[PDB]
C-alpha cells in the first residue's frame, strides 16, 4: 500500500530556508506517479506550490522561483523520495505542507489533465512555523472559581506550538475543553483550558492541570485553588 | 487562474440526511476537471471524487458528484457520522489547480444557551506585570455569538482575542474563550470589568461581571 | 457558428491486451512468415509510459510456450512400460522390457544418469519420450498485433522498463526474440547498447528478482565429450525406445556491473557475489538445452567475489525433465549419437538478493517469465481508436 | 457418514481415490398435490 | 509519407493531413487457431466502426461534414485552440464525457431526420 | 422503443425506428469454438445483405430511393393501404412472389444502367 511520510515539524526564523522530505512508500516509481506539494495556511484553504512530473520541476507563479522541488527515484536502501525546499520564509508562509502522489501510467485516468491534476495520495503533514521569536516555556496561571461552576488554567506566552494539557494527571477528563492556540501580538502562543464541575465538589476535591511543552522541554503542574 | 467559489460556507444536517454542496468556477470547465475532498480537523484530506462523476476506489456509493457548465455539486445522501467535516472543491482544468473556500458540515442540535463565566486575572500573573481577563462561553449552539468587553462601563476593542473548540461529538455543542489582555498599570486604574454576551439562545444580552476585589 | 465533423483514421490509441499471432522468417513451422523488410514508424513529440512489470505480452508468451511444448510429445512414443551398478555419473541399469508381443520379454543394457534414477519420474508423473525427428534449436520468433492494434517500441538506448519514453515508435511485429530456455544466465538474448542496465519489479524488496542485461557478450562453450551410442530396443508394437567461459572476459563484465549497480545500493557499500543458496535443481544450476541434450552446469566458479568500492564450470546431465513445474507430464530425451559442442553468448543474468554494507547476489531462477521480460521490456500493446468527432465550421450540403 | 478416502497409487502420476435417506416436508406436499389435482381440471 | 500513426504527436490540424495512413492500415489444427480469431476480430472491429460511419451520414472515408451544431458545453474552445494547440489524444480525453452523446445525436441528428426528408423531396 | 420495437406497427410508422434494428444488426480450446462460428456467421450474413445494398444504389443506410418503377402485377395497392394499414411481416409475405424479381431488377435496371449512363454522361 502507498504510505507517504514527511519530515518532522520545524521552526524557522524569517529569511531562512528549509527543506522538507517525503518518503513515498508503496510508490513503484516517480515515472508512473507524480508528486505535488500543497500547503494549507492555518484554518485556511489549500494552495498549490509546485509539482514534479516526468522528472520536470515546476512551481506556481505566486511561488515561482522562490521554491525548489526535487525528488529521487527508488533505491535498494530506501523508497523514492521528494523534497520541497522553500527559501526566504515569511510569516505568511506559516502553514502545513502536504505530499501528493497520483498515478500517471494511464493517459485517460481523469486524475491528471496535462500535468494539472487531482491528488490521490496524501501525507501526514509538516508544520512550518515562521516567527522571529525563539523557544519559550509557558507561564501557567490559574483561572479560579468564585461565587455548577467552572474553572481552568491559562497557558500564556509559549512558543512554538504545541502544548498538551491534562487534569489531575489524567484523572479528570469529562467536561474538559482545551481551546486551540491563539497567536499573540508578541508572536507568542497562548490558550486556556477550562473544566465544568459541580460547585458542591469545589472544597471536596483538588484540581490540578498538567501542561507539557516538549519544544522547550518544559512541564508545569499548576494548582487551581478556588478564590 | 480559475477561481472556485464554494457554497454554502457552513451547513447543518443529521444522520441519514441528503446534503448538497455547490461550487462555482470563474470560468466554465468543460472537461469536468474538478475534484472533491473531505478533511476532518487535523488529518490529511481524502480524495473523494475526481472529474465530477468518478468515485475513487474505496469511497462509498453515497458520494456522487454532478458537473454542468460552471456550477458543480457534491451530493451526500444518507449522511453518516463519518461524513461530517469540511469539504473542498478543486479544479485542475487550467494551471494552477485551485481549491475552493471550503464548506463546513456541522451536526444539527437543538439551540442551546451558553453557560457564561468570567475570570479575573490571577494574583500571581500580576507579579509578572501583565493582566489577562477571560470570559468563558460553554456548551452552546449554534456557533454564531458575539462578545464585547465593558470596563468601567465603557466599550473596549482591539485588545480581545477569541478561541473556539470544535463541535463536541456527544452533545453537538461548542465552547468559546474570549481573552482580554492589557497592561498591569491600566488594570488597577480601571474600576470594574464586565462581560456581556449576545447569543440566540438568550432572551436578552446576558452580562456577567466583577469589580476589582471580591 | 461551428458544427461537428467526423474524422476517420485519427491517431488515437489506448493500452490494451489481446491475442497475438506469430511470425517465423519444428514448433516455429505453421507460424506466418515475416515480411522481407518490416516498417518502423517513429512517433515525433510523443511520450508514452511503459510498465514492463504489468505486461500481458510476457504472460501470453509464457502461456504459449507451455501449451505448444506439450504438443511436441503428443505424436511421440509413450514410455509407460518404464538393477543398476556404477563416482560414476551414469549407471548401467538392466531391466526386463516387453517386446512386440505381450508374453515375450527382453533383457537390456542401458545407461542412465544418477539424477534420472525405479526412475524418479514414476513417483511424480507419467513420462513420454520426445520425437527424435523434431529439434529444440532456438530460432527467432516475432510477436505481432492484428489489425486495429499496434505495438509501441521504446527507442531508448538505456531503459529500465518503466516511466516515460520520449522517443516512441510503433511496429506490427516485435523483433526476432529468442525463446532460449536458460536459467541463471541469459543466452542469446538482446544486447543492451552502451551502458549495462538493471531491472527489478521492486528495488527495495529483495525477494523480487533482479535482471541484468549485458552490453558486452560473454562467449561460453559447453561440450558433452563422450561418443555415445544408440540401440533402438523394440518396445513394440511399432513404438521404440532409444536406449543408450573466459575469466579474462568475465571480470571485465562484472567490473562493469558494479558501475552498473551505481547508486541503487550506494557507492560506498561492498558488493559480494555468492552462489545460490538452494532450491529446485532448475534454480541452482545454469540449466539449458544444447544439441538436444540438457545441460546442467554449476556456476559457483563465476559467482565468488567481494568487490570493494575501489574459468571452467562443471556440468551434469539429466535424461528426463519436467520443465515449468509441470507435473503429470515428463519427457525423456533420447540421446544423440556423437560428441556435442555448443558456443553461445551469455547476454544477461537473473539475480536475487539477501534480507551495514553487505550486498549478496545469487544466480536467478523461479518463473521463466523473467527471461522473456529480458526481451519484451521495449514493447506494449495498444488498441487503435480511429474515430474522432470535432468542430470545423463546415455544414453538410442540402 | 464421515467418510475417509485413501489415494492408492495406480501410477505413474495417476492415482485412484479409494474409499442415506433424503427428506422433504409433508405439510407442504399435501398442500402442493391438491393444487396439482385441481390443475388437471378438465383434462381428465 | 510519415507512416502509420505518424502524426500522433502533431496538432489536430496537421494530423488530419495524414488521415489515409492510419485508415489503410486499419485492416492491414490448433496453435494456428490463435491467429484465426485475430483475423476474425479484425473485421468485426472494422465493421463496427464503419456501421457507425454508415448509420451516420458518412461512409465516405476520412472526413465528413455534419448538420449537428456543436453546443458550447461540449468544448467552448475557439477552433484555433483545438486545431493548432492540441493533439487528438488530448482532445479525445476532454470530450470523453460527451462523445456517446454526440454519437447518438449524429444518427438521429440528420440521417433519421435527413434521409426521410430527401424521401419527401425526391418525390417531386 | 428498442430492438424490433415496431414489428406490430404499420409500415409507415415502423420506418421511423429503422436505426434501432440496424444498429443492433451486428451488435457491437473447444466449446468456445461454438461461439466463434456464430460471430463468423454474423459478419457473412451482414455482408451478404450489404453486398446487395452495394450492387443496389443504396450504400447509404436505412432508406434509399430508386428508379425501378413499382409494377402493378406485384402487390397493386393503395399507398394508404400499404403503409397505414399493413405491417412489414404482412407485406413481406404478400410481395413474396415478386421480391427476387425486384432484387434482380434493382441491380440491373437501376445501378448497372445508371453508372454507365453517368460514364457516358460525364464525358463533357
Ligand atoms: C529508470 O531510468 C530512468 C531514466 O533512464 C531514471 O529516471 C531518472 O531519475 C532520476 C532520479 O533518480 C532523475 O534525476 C533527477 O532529476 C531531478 C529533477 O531534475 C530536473 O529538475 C532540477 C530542478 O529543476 C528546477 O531548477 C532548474 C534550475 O536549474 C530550473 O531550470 C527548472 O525549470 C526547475 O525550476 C522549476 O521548478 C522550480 C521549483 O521546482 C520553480 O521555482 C521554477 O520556477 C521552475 O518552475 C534541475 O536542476 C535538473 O537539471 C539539472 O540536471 C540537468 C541534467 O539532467 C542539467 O541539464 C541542468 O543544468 C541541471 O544541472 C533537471 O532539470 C533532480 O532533482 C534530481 O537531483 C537529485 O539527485 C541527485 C543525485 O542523483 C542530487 O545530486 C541532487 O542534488 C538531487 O538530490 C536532492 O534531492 C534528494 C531527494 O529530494 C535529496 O536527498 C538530496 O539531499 C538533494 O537535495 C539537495 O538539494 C536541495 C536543493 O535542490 C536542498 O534543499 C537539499 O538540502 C540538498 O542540498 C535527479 O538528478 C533523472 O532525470 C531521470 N532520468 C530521465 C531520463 O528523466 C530512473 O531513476 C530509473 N529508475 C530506476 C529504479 O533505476
Ligand atoms: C518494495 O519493498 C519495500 C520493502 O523493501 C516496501 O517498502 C515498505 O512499504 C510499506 C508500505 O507499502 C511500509 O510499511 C508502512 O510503514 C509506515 C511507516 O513505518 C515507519 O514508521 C513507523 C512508526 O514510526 C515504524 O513503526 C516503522 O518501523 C517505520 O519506521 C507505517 O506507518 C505503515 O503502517 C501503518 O499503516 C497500516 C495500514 O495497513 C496500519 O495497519 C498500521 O497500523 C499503521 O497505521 C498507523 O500509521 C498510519 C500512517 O502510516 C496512520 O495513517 C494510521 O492512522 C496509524 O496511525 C506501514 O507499515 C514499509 O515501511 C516499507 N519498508 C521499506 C523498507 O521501505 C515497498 O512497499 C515495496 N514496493 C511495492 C510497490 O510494494
Ligand atoms: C468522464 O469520463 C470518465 C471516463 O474517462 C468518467 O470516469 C469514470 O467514473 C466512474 C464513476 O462511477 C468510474 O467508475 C467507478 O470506478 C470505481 C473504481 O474503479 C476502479 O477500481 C475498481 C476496484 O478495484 C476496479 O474494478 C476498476 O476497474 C477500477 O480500477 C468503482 O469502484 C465503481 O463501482 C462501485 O460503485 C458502483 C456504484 O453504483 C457499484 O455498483 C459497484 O459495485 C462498485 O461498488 C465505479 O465502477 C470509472 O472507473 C471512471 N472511468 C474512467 C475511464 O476513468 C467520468 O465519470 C466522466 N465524467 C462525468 C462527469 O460523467
Ligand atoms: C524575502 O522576500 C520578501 C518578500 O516576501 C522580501 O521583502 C521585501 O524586501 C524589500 C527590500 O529588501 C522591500 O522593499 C519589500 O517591501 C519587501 N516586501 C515584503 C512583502 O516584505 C525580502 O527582501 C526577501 N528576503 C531577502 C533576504 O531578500
Ligand atoms: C569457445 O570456443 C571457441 C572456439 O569454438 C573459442 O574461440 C576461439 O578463440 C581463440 C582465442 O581465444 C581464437 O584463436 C579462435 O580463432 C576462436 N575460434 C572460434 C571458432 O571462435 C573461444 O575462445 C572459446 N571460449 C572461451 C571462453 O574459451
Ligand atoms: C546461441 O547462439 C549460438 C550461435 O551464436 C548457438 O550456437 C550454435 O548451436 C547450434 C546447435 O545448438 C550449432 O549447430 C551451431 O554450429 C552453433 N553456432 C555457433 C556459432 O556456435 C547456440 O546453440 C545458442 N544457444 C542456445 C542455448 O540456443
Ligand atoms: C385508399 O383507400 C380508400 C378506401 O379505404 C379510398 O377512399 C375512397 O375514395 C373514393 C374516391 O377516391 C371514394 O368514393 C370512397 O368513398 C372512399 N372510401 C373510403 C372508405 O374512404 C382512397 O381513394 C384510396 N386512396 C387513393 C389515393 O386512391
Ligand atoms: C448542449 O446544449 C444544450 C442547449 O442547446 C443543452 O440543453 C445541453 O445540456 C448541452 N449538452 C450537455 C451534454 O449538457
Ligand atoms: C410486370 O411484372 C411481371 C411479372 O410479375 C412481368 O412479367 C411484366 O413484364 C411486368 N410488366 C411489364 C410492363 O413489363
Amino acid at each position: 500500500q502507498i504510505h507517504l511520510v514527511q519530515s518532522g515539524t520545524e521552526v524557522k526564523k524569517p529569511g531562512s530556508s528549509v527543506t522538507v522530505s517525503c518518503k513515498a512508500y508503496g510508490v513503484n516509481t516517480f515515472g508512473l506517479y507524480a508528486v505535488n506539494w500543497v500547503r494549507q495556511a492555518p484554518g485556511q484553504s489549500l494552495e498549490y506550490i509546485g509539482q514534479i512530473w516526468r522528472w520536470k520541476s515546476s512551481a506556481s507563479h505566486h511561488f515561482r522561483g522562490r521554491v525548489l522541488i526535487s525528488a529521487v527515484d527508488l533505491t535498494g536502501s530506501s523508497p523514492p523520495i521528494s523534497s520541497l525546499e522553500i527559501k526566504n520564509l515569511t510569516s505568511d508562509d506559516t502553514a502545513v505542507y502536504f505530499c501528493t502522489t497520483t498515478s500517471t501510467y494511464d493517459r485517460w485516468s481523469g486524475l491528471h489533465h496535462d500535468g494539472v491534476m487531482a491528488f490521490s495520495s496524501w501525507g501526514q503533514g509538516t508544520l512550518i512555523s515562521v516567527s522571529a521569536a525563539s523557544t519559550k516555556g509557558p507561564s501557567v496561571f490559574p483561572l479560579a472559581p468564585s461565587s455548577t461552576a467552572a474553572l481552568g488554567c491559562l497557558v500564556k506566552d509559549y512558543f512554538p506550538e504545541p502544548v498538551t494539557v491534562s487534569w489531575n494527571s489524567g484523572a479528570l477528563t469529562s467536561g474538559v475543553h482545551t481551546f486551540p492556540a491563539v497567536l499573540q501580538s508578541s508572536g507568542l502562543y497562548s490558550l486556556s483550558s477550562v473544566v465544568t464541575v459541580p460547585s458542591s465538589s469545589l472544597g471536596t476535591q483538588t484540581y490540578i492541570c498538567n501542561v507539557n511543552h516538549k519544544p522547550s522541554n518544559t512541564k508545569v503542574d499548576k494548582r487551581v485553588e478556588p478564590k | 487562474d480559475i477561481q472556485m467559489t464554494q457554497s454554502p460556507s457552513t451547513l447543518s444536517a443529521s444522520t441519514g440526511d441528503t446534503v448538497r454542496i455547490s461550487c462555482r468556477a470563474s470560468q466554465s470547465i468543460t472537461g469536468n476537471w474538478v475534484a472533491w475532498y473531505q478533511q476532518r480537523p487535523g488529518k490529511a484530506p481524502r480524495l473523494l471524487i475526481y472529474r465530477g462523476a468518478a468515485l475513487l476506489g474505496g469511497v462509498p456509493s453515497r458520494f456522487r458528484g454532478s458537473a454542468a457548465g460552471t456550477d458543480f455539486t457534491l451530493t451526500i445522501g444518507n449522511l453518516q457520522a463519518e461524513d461530517f467535516g469540511t469539504f473542498y472543491c478543486q479544479q485542475y482544468d487550467t494551471y494552477p489547480g485551485t481549491f475552493g473556500q471550503g464548506t463546513k458540515v456541522e451536526v444539527k442540535r437543538t439551540v442551546a444557551a451558553p453557560s457564561v463565566f468570567i475570570f479575573p486575572p490571577s494574583d500571581e500573573q500580576l507579579k509578572s506585570g501583565t493582566a489577562s481577563v477571560v470570559c468563558l462561553l460553554n456548551n452552546f449552539y449554534p456557533r454564531e455569538a458575539k462578545v464585547q468587553w465593558k470596563v468601567d462601563n465603557a466599550l473596549q476593542s482591539g485588545n480581545s482575542q477569541e478561541s473556539v473548540t470544535e463541535q463536541d461529538s456527544k452533545d453537538s455543542t461548542y465552547s468559546l474563550s474570549s481573552t482580554l489582555t492589557l497592561s498591569k498599570a491600566d488594570y488597577e486604574k480601571h474600576k470594574v470589568y464586565a462581560c456581556e454576551v449576545t447569543h440566540q439562545g438568550l432572551s436578552s444580552p446576558v452580562t456577567k461581571s466583577f469589580n476589582r476585589g471580591e | 457558428n461551428l458544427w461537428v465533423t467526423v474524422y476517420y483514421g485519427v491517431p488515437v490509441w489506448k493500452d490494451a491486451e489481446t491475442t497475438l499471432f506469430c511470425a517465423s522468417d519444428w514448433a516455429t513451422h505453421a507460424c506466418v512468415p515475416t515480411d522481407p523488410n518490416p516498417q518502423e514508424i517513429h512517433l515525433e513529440n510523443v511520450t508514452e509510459e511503459f510498465n514492463m512489470w504489468k505486461n500481458n505480452m510476457v504472460e501470453q508468451m509464457h502461456t504459449d510456450i507451455i501449451s505448444l511444448w506439450d504438443q511436441s510429445l503428443k505424436p511421440c512414443v509413450k514410455l509407460t512400460p518404464l538393477q543398476c551398478t556404477n563416482r560414476g555419473e551414469l549407471k548401467n541399469c538392466s531391466f526386463n522390457m516387453t517386446t512386440e508381443l505381450r508374453d515375450k520379454k527382453q533383457k537390456v543394457y542401458s545407461l542412465f544418469y544418477r539424477l534420472d534414477v525405479r526412475l524418479i519420474n514414476c513417483n511424480t508423473s507419467a513420462i513420454t519420450q520426445a520425437c527424435p525427428k523434431v529439434s529444440f534449436e532456438p530460432i527467432p520468433i516475432h510477436y505481432c498485433a492484428p489489425a486495429g492494434f499496434a505495438i509501441l517500441k521504446c527507442k531508448d538506448k538505456k531503459f529500465n522498463g518503466t516511466g516515460p519514453c520520449p522517443s516512441v515508435s510503433t511496429v506490427q511485429c516485435t523483433h526476432g526474440i529468442k525463446p532460449v530456455v536458460s536459467t541463471q544466465l541469459l543466452l542469446n538474448g538482446s544486447l543492451a547498447e552502451e551502458e549495462v542496465m538493471i531491472r527489478s519489479e521492486n528495488i527495495t524488496n529483495n525477494a523480487k528478482n533482479i535482471l541484468v542485461q549485458f552490453n558486452t557478450p560473454v562467449q561460453i562453450n559447453c561440450t558433452r565429450p563422450n561418443n555415445n551410442t544408440r540401440k533402438s530396443i523394440r518396445i513394440g508394437p511399432g513404438q521404440a525406445f532409444y536406449a543408450t567461459v573466459s575469466k579474462a572476459t568475465w571480470n571485465e563484465t562484472l567490473g562493469k556491473v558494479v558501475k552498473q549497480l551505481r547508486k541503487h545500493f550506494g557507492n560506498n557499500t561492498i558488493i559480494r557475489f555468492a552462489n545460490s543458496s538452494g532450491g529446485d535443481l532448475e534454480v541452482t544450476t545454469h540449466s539449458f538445452n544444447c544439441g538436444g541434450e540438457f545441460f546442467y552446469c554449476n556456476t559457483s566458479g563465476l559467482f565468488n567475489s567481494t568487490w570493494i568500492s575501489n574459468i571452467t564450470l562443471p556440468c551434469r546431465i539429466k535424461q528426463i525433465i519436467n520443465m515449468w513445474q509441470r507435473i503429470g507430464q515428463a519427457m525423456y530425451a533420447p540421446p544423440i549419437q556423437g560428441v556435442i559442442r555448443c558456443v553461445s553468448n551469455i547476454t544477461g543474468l537473473i539475480l536475487t538478493r539477501d534480507g551495514s554494507t553487505t550486498e549478496t547476489f545469487r544466480p536467478g531462477g523461479g518463473d521463466m517469465r523473467d527471461n522473456w521480460r529480458s526481451e519484451l521490456y521495449k514493447y506494449k500493446v495498444v488498441k487503435i481508436e480511429p474515430l474522432g468527432v470535432a468542430p470545423t465550421r463546415c455544414k453538410r450540403r442540402v | 457418514n464421515n467418510n475417509t478416502r485413501k489415494s492408492i497409487r495406480i501410477g505413474p502420476g495417476q492415482a485412484f481415490y479409494a474409499t442415506a435417506h433424503c427428506n422433504v416436508s409433508k405439510a407442504t406436499w399435501n398442500e402442493t398435490l391438491g393444487k396439482v389435482v385441481k390443475q388437471l381440471r378438465k383434462h381428465f | 509519407f510519415l507512416g502509420f500513426l505518424g502524426a500522433a504527436g502533431s496538432t489536430m490540424g496537421a494530423a488530419s493531413m495524414t488521415l489515409t495512413v492510419q485508415a489503410r492500415n486499419l485492416l492491414s489444427t490448433v496453435w494456428g487457431i490463435k491467429q484465426l480469431q485475430a483475423r476474425v476480430l479484425a473485421v468485426e472491429r472494422y465493421l463496427r466502426d464503419q456501421q457507425l460511419l454508415g448509420i451516420w451520414g458518412c461512409s465516405g472515408k476520412l472526413i465528413c461534414c455534419t448538420n449537428v451544431p456543436w453546443n458550447s458545453s461540449w468544448s467552448n474552445r475557439n477552433l484555433s485552440e483545438i486545431w493548432d494547440n492540441m493533439t487528438w489524444l488530448q482532445w479525445d480525453k476532454e470530450i470523453s464525457n460527451y462523445t456517446q452523446i454526440i454519437y447518438g445525436l449524429l444518427e438521429e441528428s440528420q440521417n433519421q431526420q435527413e434521409k426521410n426528408e430527401q424521401d419527401l423531396l425526391a418525390l417531386d
